[PDB]
DNA sequence: ATTAGGTGTACTTATCTACACTTT
DNA sequence: AAAAGTGTAGATAAGTACACCTAAT
């Protein structure tokens, strides 16, 4: 049995029965009445399955090699889904921390980090990669990205204790020039007016990181807290387990190709309706397909989109893990969430986009618009983009070349056939 | 802003503001809920409309409506 | 027994309860919030309808409908 | 200064300015959120103009003799408001009782009454002769019809002291026949399906008296106590004097004949907006209009008609004091309140109807609807109502025929030019 | 140069005033 | 001897969509 504390408040208790493998989730009262729950299947009246508990418990969980380093430090089996989240329970995605009863350590520190020590992890000691080697084959997600969660106050980093936690995220690149491509796909989307996390690129030793700001974290100045707020991704929100981040969820396996069981755009709509306000909720996931789209994300899945959870109702997230897939060859180009049945990105055409929005049961010209809009601010918004860079090598500026060409290039592809889209016969 | 009980008008003036506070286009915001602009602005400004049209723009945007001895 | 969320339905549902709460014919309590029976019973149904009409009908019977971070 | 007491509550003050020789209303903050006023003229926030209290009060009071009667006992000045509700104010129209602070002498008892001491009073003085006021008196103001209110649990009468209440009115008949005629006309009423207080007629000793239930006041068997509910009237809803109570207040005078400043029909219907169900009470109304038109009523007046006030709004009374006049041609036979400024019932027709319909905006349909169900249903309804007669002599039977021919004249006279009402041009 | 708007046919629909119907 | 709740029909009137164009900032 652990606490459910919520800042400095108990919401609840989560149950695991041993012998019986099982997980139970029981709500406080007052909770039930003024609250709202972990996620829509594990309901404030205590009626969440054990299933659903699970896999919501997994899906806070890391997806990549990192996990076997959790593995590394906690003594138990690789089944054992409740001592994992009892260590880091503490400090995971969202704002739960799941307490031991009668355990707290208030009083604690910070622990400052000077360069050296985040150049140490680098070089890969105590840390993934190994096994710096993608894939088998073809990637993705693992284990290429190796990342920091961590307390800046915007001056120095610091390793977050106790209930303190990390209010920021700093991605480490190993393969080529991928902070400059989600700097750069980022930027853009907030210079489009879009709703997305906070990017800054910033320089340890030699080496170039991302820090992102976190939006469910917020840290108070002029005392010591970090203000938590609840968020859940697309999988916790449907109840999905992790598998099914992608829509197909047994791989890209040509034979498997036919069976999609995961997350998809109409299972992501679907959720518009437990939003706050379908309408821009629509608008804002529709936005994202078009501007993935525009900026060749493949890699946008059901963990790359989630929700604030209010007593209201959810409300969605600002964008986050923007990355223009097409630039890398060497990676997966089949995009995560089909357009009307439909992978292949470079198979897209007013049919596919006409189908999908027809299966959306929403009108095109919703999209026609939306889409010409973009498209044509993008040529000048990238331009300014660009300019937030630091300085660079030739490489990088040869990739951010190629970079802005395929984006153009994928722009006019786009606003070629947009038209044809209102006449199109599904 | 009224708490008070709701009357064509201010139920347009409501759905205006909620449309506002959601940063949506009209024409988005219309196609949205399945009905054009027009009709939209219509009821954003309390002229006469069917009521399919504003409960359809009502639920589009998440608004709840609601009902509100002896001595 | 009253259910909170207003729907098209439950509205008209909500009119003919009132309406017959008050004892008063069809006819009658069409006639005297300005239209025809055959008006009322649509509304009553939950069929589509003017919104001025439901207005009316709601403003004669009494009935008022009003709107609804960090850690 | 008086208190103002509902119940066993206090719900505020009446305070009373000797100097100035103005009247102030002040209300309890409980009362306040979850109460109700005095009237519509007396608002909860303590601001009702002097003008509105005192003629509020002075409505309360008897319009006739009575008045002289309770200057008899109290022995003041007719100019004196305060004294005779400080007087009358244990029990009164409505649920209020108005008690000097600190003081309540009664220890409630009960003081029967024995028939001989009915009969003391239906003998001389114990005044109620009254005639000949002053004046020459024709409208139902004339004369006396002398009454008591008193207390009956279905068996014995009694005297009300303290905070127990009279249940009932005893209106004992000096005038010929108006016990039968009020009884007919009240079950007449019911019996239609209209909304009227019940009426029972009583005897004491050789001399027939009826006891009616009072609406505004409830028994509750098994215990002693006397529940009242607060009313008000029309002249106190418009916020009129009890002057105004005839829509002609400076009398039936050719010289003012133009001149009503009174309660009308649209001054009456005015009233429907306060009402918790408009719809119900306007149809209360019209049925209340054609009903008297019916019966030949033309002493229906503003306080005639009254209000229950609760919180959410008013809601009209049961019908009470319908009589018909068109039987005695000593009275005043023109009505209190005119149908589209004709104040002959005589001269009723279509053309009145249609333009009093066409007055309060209403479908002529309607009135063609109330009217004709009424006046069928007469015929066979007043049949009723002579079985519910006691034993009669051969004058009080001559007078039900007259009364019964009379209404069935009526009935078919109205029923004559009903139709016409449609293709009126006004 | 974008959002909140007014146009324009062609279309679909609610409203009204009676009559007549199916059940008390 | 109905009453209240239904539908029917022509006739009036009015909403919806669909896309083009306006006026400002």
């Amino acid at each position: 049995t652990l606490e459910m504390h919520l800042g400095d408040l108990m919401i609840g208790e989560l149950s695991f029965d041993a012998t019986a493998d099982t997980f139970a989730v029981h709500y406080t009262k007052d909770w039930q009445q003024s609250g709202f729950p972990l996620s829509p299947t594990i309901p404030l009246d205590g009626t969440g399955t054990s299933n659903q508990i699970s896999m919501f418990l997994v899906n806070l969980l890391p997806e990549n090699k990192g996990l076997d380093y959790l593995i590394e430090s906690l003594g138990v089996s690789k089944g054992n889904t409740f001592a994992l989240i009892r260590a880091i329970g503490l400090d995971t995605a969202g704002a739960i921390a799941f307490v031991p009863k009668g355990a707290l350590l208030p009083e604690t520190q910070l622990r400052p980090i000077k360069a050296e020590e985040v150049i140490q992890r680098i070089e890969d000691p105590t840390m993934w990669p190994m096994e710096i080697w993608d894939g088998k084959p073809r990637l993705s997600v693992a284990g290429v990205q190796p990342k920091l969660n961590l307390f800046y106050n915007g001056k120095e980093f610091a390793f977050a204790e106790g209930t303190l936690s990390s209010t920021h995220i700093v991605k480490f690149e190993k393969y080529h020039h991928l902070v400059i491509n989600e700097f750069i796909t980022m930027r853009l989307a907030k210079v489009l007016g879009m709703n997305v996390a906070n990017v800054d690129i910033v320089h340890f030793g030699r080496y170039k990181a991302l820090c992102v700001e976190r939006f469910d974290r917020r840290n108070i100045p002029g005392e010591q807290r970090v203000l938590r707020r609840h968020i859940v991704d697309s999988c916790q929100a449907l109840g999905f387990s992790v598998s099914k981040k992608y829509e197909r969820n047994f791989g890209t396996g040509r034979d498997v190709k036919d069976i999609r069981e995961g997350v998809s755009f109409n299972r992501l709509f679907s959720l518009a309706a437990k939003c706050r306000n379908p309408v821009a909720a629509k608008q804002d996931m529709l936005q994202w397909a078009l501007f993935n789209l525009l900026t060749g994300n493949a890699d946008a899945h059901g963990k790359n989109y989630s929700f604030f959870m209010t007593p209201s109702g959810m409300e969605p997230t600002p964008w986050y893990d923007l990355v223009s897939v097409d630039m890398y060859e060497d990676f997966e180009q089949q995009l995560a969430m089909a357009i009307d049945d439909e992978f292949d990105p470079n198979s897209i055409y007013a049919y596919q986009l006409a189908a999908f929005m027809d299966g959306l049961g929403l009108p095109r010209n919703l999209l026609i618009s939306n889409l010409t809009r973009i498209a044509r601010r993008i040529p000048q918004a990238i331009a300014e983009v660009i300019l937030m860079l630091p300085p660079l090598d030739e490489d990088e500026a040869s990739f951010v070349a190629h970079y802005k060409t395929q984006l153009l290039a994928r722009c006019e592809r786009y606003l070629g056939f947009v038209d044809e889209v209102r006449d199109v016969e599904v | 802003i009224m708490a008070s009980p709701l009357n064509q008008q201010s139920l347009g003036l409501l759905i205006k503001e909620r449309r506002k506070s959601a940063a949506l286009t009209q024409d988005v915001a219309a196609m949205l809920c399945g009905v054009t602009k027009k009709t939209l602005i219509r009821v954003e400004k309390g002229e006469d409309v069917y009521i399919s049209t504003v409960f359809k723009i009502l639920d589009g945007l998440g608004i709840d409506i609601v009902s509100a001895g002896w001595y």
